């Protein structure tokens, strides 16, 4: 009995190997193709952005906000109590220069684009299910779990910034 | 249900426990082997 | 023997819809299954025609539909028929479910479970058709529905990116929507056949909830002509909707092509979905919201388990009836709330409506059934 | 399986029928059918209607409230300066 | 009498279906890696000097 | 005490609201035929079985004709017959006994 069952065991082992390989390559057919995965950088000229203006740029398929904040906004964003936040963070943890803030304009709940200068908090409002953000991009009301994402950047001129 | 509280059912469950955890081992290791799940497979020598 | 009974294919047809024994006393509420089948057939035909002119590419989808409605001979009415047939399909579906909740036909377990499967499939199909025009509403609908799987804690984001085929919604996703929308209706067809196979092993329940084997009549000629009458009525309504008032259910924001950089200020899905949307809007937590969204439909599967009554139908059970109609009004309320901005009155009203929906299905009906039993002294 | 030969067991029931061509299709509408419909409406009125009335009141209230909320409050400018 | 190899193999592993299945998954885990490595070695060896991995 | 008259009052109200009496039907006619109920129906003597069958057919015919009996012929709350209850209680006892044997 042992010998006859050993044969079956070995056969099954080989069949399992072949099946794994076939199924997995079929599955990897549906992942991103080798012409979709480009990742470029983007350069923004800041002297075309007035004070109080939120500009949106297309980057890697999604909006990129650049906001030129006024002085009272810089002041009132610092007053916030970090204990009353679901994703606590200070403003200076989120900007390199106080009068500029750069964000990825995608809502952290289910992906809609927040409208600027709307909501209860002077920041952004998302119409899809009702989440409010402040001018630091911090989540203040509604179902979203996280703050708006900050990309890597650096200033190459006092009027030029590169996001990459 | 309330029917299945009693001695026979306790004995009957004890009879099948080992087979149950053996099938559990089979399923777990198979899932890991199939999805190249490094969380488990990195500990295999 | 007659040829009617000479042969397996013919004898199956005969057992299905010639010599089948049907209850004598079933009412109009039993016509909506045949209308559902009719609607499925209509959709498949009009879809096969549209298919031969549509373009599953984000740089021409919109304009292909423009081409269909302006240059193809009578293409506009074919478009109109497809779009209105979907609406009729869901009207019949909702009424079909409600019957069975009222008259206790969920005690046919196999039929009920296959019905739940069919509901799910039809909803998937309808949604994946709604994004094909690539208008401004279609795009953001796609976006939300494909971000839903981000709520799965360990593997979600990767699932989202594997369904997109890239870093974002784009050309590779539209062809996926179109392939799936093409194939699903036929799976629906096969499962419908299984559904009826299961049904014909027992036969139809009836309004009184008592056994009808003393008064069975044959399906032909009685219910043949009755269902033909129902179909004539449905066609009258469908034509009036298609030709006399085509813009009644139409949405202007889907006549603006897609813009990945701007979501419009006021968001509203297709009407047969509003209620789910409201439910999704009512929970201040992501995971909890999605869980509620799916449970709202999956809860039908445990209604057979919570049944306490000695009698099957609500025909003789008045307290029960009162609760039934209250539940229907809760659903109307969710539909109305779904149409409104996310502002405070509607937020609060929606939360109450949701809690009352689940409450009613899970608690109030079981308890009223026990009270009723006690009043009849058993 | 289920077939008109052996569904159930019955004894001592008599039936009588006419042919369709012997009788009228709509024999008595206004002398019998109309009152019957009326009682049929009576027997269900109070089990269905009040819930919908309550829905209507809720709808109108919520609409009115939302529309009030959008009008400017004089005390927001008059109170302090 | 004669504790022989296949009899021990039957009695310890193959007698019970769950354990048979477990044996199979455990064997495939190790077969896969050994087999891949051997094949890649042979392949690399057949055409040394012509693959860009080493020319790199 | 009065509580008996009060409970019987609400019970009569619920009975008239249910309306199976308008069709000429008894309460025990209206049960759903689960396993135990079918076995209790198997045990009936012939006269009760035949009476039940005719009553049910008659209700079905009326329902077909969207009609009801004359008020004079409605089933009254104070003179009804629970003909099936006894048999059902025995069936349920037997099943309970078997269950209880099955857990030892
Ligand atoms: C520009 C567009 C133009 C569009 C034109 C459209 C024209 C449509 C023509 C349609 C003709 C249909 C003919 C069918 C014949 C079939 C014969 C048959 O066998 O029937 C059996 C079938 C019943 O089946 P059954 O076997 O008895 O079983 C049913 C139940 O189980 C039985 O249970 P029960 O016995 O317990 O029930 C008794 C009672 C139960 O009663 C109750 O529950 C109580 C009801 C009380 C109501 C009280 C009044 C209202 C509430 C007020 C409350 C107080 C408010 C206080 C407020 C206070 C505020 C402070 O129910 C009834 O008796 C119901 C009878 C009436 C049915 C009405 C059907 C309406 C269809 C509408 C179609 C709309 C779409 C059209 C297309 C539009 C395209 C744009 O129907 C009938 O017997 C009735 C046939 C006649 C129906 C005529 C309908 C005409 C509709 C015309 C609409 C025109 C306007 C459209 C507006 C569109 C807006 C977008
Ligand atoms: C969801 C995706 C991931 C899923 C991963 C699955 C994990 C579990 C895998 C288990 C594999 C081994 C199971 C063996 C069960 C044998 C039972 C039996 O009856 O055996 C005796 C039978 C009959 O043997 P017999 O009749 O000679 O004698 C048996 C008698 N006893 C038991 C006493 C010895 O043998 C068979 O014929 C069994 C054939 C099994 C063939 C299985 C093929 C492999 C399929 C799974 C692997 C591929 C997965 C790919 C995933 C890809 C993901 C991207
Ligand atoms: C050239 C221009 C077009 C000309 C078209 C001419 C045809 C017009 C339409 C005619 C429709 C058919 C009418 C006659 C059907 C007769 C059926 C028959 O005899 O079979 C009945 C009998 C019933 O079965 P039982 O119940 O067992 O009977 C036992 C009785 N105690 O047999 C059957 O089971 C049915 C058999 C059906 C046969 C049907 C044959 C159809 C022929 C159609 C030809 C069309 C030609 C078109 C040509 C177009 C130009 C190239
Ligand atoms: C394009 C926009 C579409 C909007 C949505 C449309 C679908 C929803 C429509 C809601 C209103 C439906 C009203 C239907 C008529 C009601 C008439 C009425 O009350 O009559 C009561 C009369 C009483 O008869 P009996 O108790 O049998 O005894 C009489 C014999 N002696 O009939 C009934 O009670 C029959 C009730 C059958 C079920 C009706 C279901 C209606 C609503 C169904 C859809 C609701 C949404 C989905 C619900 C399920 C969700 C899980
Ligand atoms: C494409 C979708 C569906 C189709 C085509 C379909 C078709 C049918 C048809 C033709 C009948 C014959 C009897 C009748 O018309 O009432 C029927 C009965 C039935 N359907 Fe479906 N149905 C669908 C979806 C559903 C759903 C969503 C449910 C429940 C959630 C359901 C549950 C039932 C039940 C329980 C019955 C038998 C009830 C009785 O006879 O009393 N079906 N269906
Ligand atoms: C249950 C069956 C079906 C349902 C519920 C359904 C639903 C829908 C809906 C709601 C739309 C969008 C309507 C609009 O944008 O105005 C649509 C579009 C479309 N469907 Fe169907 N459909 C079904 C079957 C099919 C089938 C079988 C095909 C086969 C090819 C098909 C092909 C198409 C095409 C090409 C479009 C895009 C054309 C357009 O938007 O007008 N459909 N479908
Ligand atoms: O309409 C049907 C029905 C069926 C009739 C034929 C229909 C149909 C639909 C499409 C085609 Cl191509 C042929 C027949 C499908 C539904 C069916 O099976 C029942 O059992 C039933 C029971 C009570 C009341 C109505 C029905
Ligand atoms: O914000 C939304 C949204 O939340 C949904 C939702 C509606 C409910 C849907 C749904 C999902 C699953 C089931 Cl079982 C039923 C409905 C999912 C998409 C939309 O349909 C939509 C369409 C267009 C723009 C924005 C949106
Ligand atoms: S997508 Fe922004 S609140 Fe849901």
């Amino acid at each position: 009995k042992g010998f006859s069952y050993l044969v079956t065991a070995v056969t099954t082992v080989g069949v399992a190997y072949a099946a794994k390989n076939v199924v997995t390559q079929f599955i990897s057919s549906m992942s991103a193709s080798a012409d979709v995965l480009a990742m470029a950088k983007i350069e923004i000229n800041l002297s075309d952005i007035p004070e109080g203006k939120n500009m949106a740029f297309k980057w890697r398929g999604k909006p990129l906000f650049v906001r030129h904040r006024t002085q009272k906004e810089i002041e009132q964003e610092a007053a916030v109590e970090l204990s009353q936040l679901r994703d606590p963070q200070h403003d200076l943890d989120r900007v390199k220069k106080p009068e500029w803030v750069i964000l990825i304009g995608v809502c952290t709940h289910l992906g809609c684009v927040p409208i600027a200068n709307a909501g209860d908090f002077g920041g952004y409002y998302c119409p899809c299910h009702g989440s409010h953000y402040d001018a630091s991009g911090r989540i203040r009301l509604g179902p979203a779990p996280l703050n708006l994402e900050v990309p890597p950047y650096e200033f190459t001129r006092d009027d030029m910034v590169v996001v990459g | 249900m309330t029917r299945f509280l009693g001695p026979r059912y306790r004995q009957l469950v004890k009879n099948w426990i080992p087979t149950a955890y053996t099938w559990g081992a089979v399923g777990t290791l198979g899932l890991a082997w199939a999805a190249d799940w490094r969380l488990i497979l990195d500990w295999v020598p | 023997t007659p040829m009617r009974k000479s042969n397996p294919i013919m004898k199956m047809i005969n057992h299905s819809l010639i010599d089948l024994p049907t209850p004598s006393n079933i009412s109009m509420w039993w016509n909506f299954g045949s209308l559902l089948a009719f609607c499925l057939i209509l959709q498949i035909i009009t879809g096969l025609f549209l298919a031969m002119h549509y373009s599953p590419d984000t740089s021409s989808a919109f304009s292909s539909i423009a081409h269909i409605t302006r240059d193809v001979n009578h293409g506009w009415i074919i478009r109109y028929l497809h779009a209105n047939g979907a609406s009729m399909f869901f009207i019949c579906l909702f009424l079909h479910v409600g019957r069975g909740l009222y008259y206790g036909s969920f005690l046919l377990l196999k039929t009920w479970n296959t019905g739940i499967m069919l509901l799910f499939l039809t909803m998937a199909t309808a949604f994946m058709g709604y994004v094909l025009p690539w208008g401004q509403m279609s795009f953001w609908g796609a976006t939300v529905i494909t971000n839903l799987l981000s709520a799965i804690p360990y593997i979600g984001t990767d699932l989202v990116q594997w369904i997109w085929g890239g870093y974002s919604i784009g050309n590779p996703t539209l062809s996926r929507f179109f392939t799936l929308h093409f194939i699903l209706p036929f799976i629906i067809t096969a499962l419908t056949m299984v559904h009826l196979l299961f049904l014909h092993e027992t036969g139809s329940n009836n309004p009184c909830g008592i056994s009808s084997d003393s008064d069975k009549i044959p399906f032909h000629p009685y219910y043949t002509i009755k269902d033909i009458l129902g179909l004539v009525l449905l066609l009258f309504i469908l034509t009036t909707l298609t030709l006399l008032s085509p813009n009644l259910l139409n949405d202007p924001d889907n006549y603006i092509p897609a813009d990945p950089l701007n979501t419009p200020p006021h968001i509203k899905p297709e009407w047969y979905f509003l209620f789910a949307y409201a439910i999704l809007r009512s929970v201040p937590n992501k995971l909890g919201g999605v869980l509620a969204l799916f449970l709202s439909i999956l809860i039908l599967s445990i209604i057979p388990t919570l049944h306490n009554s000695k009698q099957q139908s609500m025909m003789f059970r008045p307290l029960s009836q009162f609760l039934f109609w209250f539940l229907i009004t809760t659903l109307l309320t969710l539909t109305w709330i779904g149409s409104q901005p996310v502002s405070q009155p509607f937020i609060f009203i929606g939360q109450l409506a949701s809690t009352m929906y689940f409450t009613t299905v899970l608690i109030l009906m079981p308890l009223t059934s026990l009270i009723e039993n006690n009043l009849l002294k058993w | 399986g289920r077939e008109f030969g052996n569904l159930t067991r019955i004894r001592h029931v008599i039936s009588y029928s006419l042919s369709p061509l012997e009788q009228r299709a709509l024999p008595h509408v206004l002398s019998k059918g109309v009152p019957n419909m009326l009682r049929r409406v009576r027997e269900s009125f109070f089990r269905v209607v009040p819930q919908f009335v309550v829905f209507y009141l809720l709808y109108t209230w919520g609409t009115e409230e939302f529309e009030k909320s959008k009008r400017k409050n004089p005390a927001a400018y008059e109170n302090d300066k | 009498a004669a504790v022989a190899f296949t009899s021990k193999l039957y009695s310890l592993l193959f007698r019970r279906t769950s354990t048979f299945a477990l044996t199979i998954v455990v064997g495939v885990l190790f077969f896969e890696r050994a087999f891949d490595q051997g094949a890649d070695a042979i392949y690399d060896h057949i055409n040394e000097g012509k693959l860009w991995k080493h020319i790199k | 005490s009065a509580s008996g008259k009060w409970l019987d009052g609400i019970r009569k109200w619920y009975y008239n609201a249910a309306g199976f009496n308008k069709l000429g039907l008894l309460r025990d006619d209206t049960m759903y035929e689960d396993e135990d109920v079918k076995e209790a129906i198997r045990r009936l003597p012939d006269n009760l079985y035949n009476d039940r069958m005719f009553r049910i057919k008659r209700a079905l015919d009326l329902n077909l004709k969207h009609q009801i009996l004359p008020k004079e012929q409605w089933t009254k709350y104070e003179e009804e017959n629970f003909y099936l209850e006894p048999y059902l209680k025995e069936v349920i006892r037997e099943r309970k006994e078997r269950e209880e044997w099955a857990k030892k």
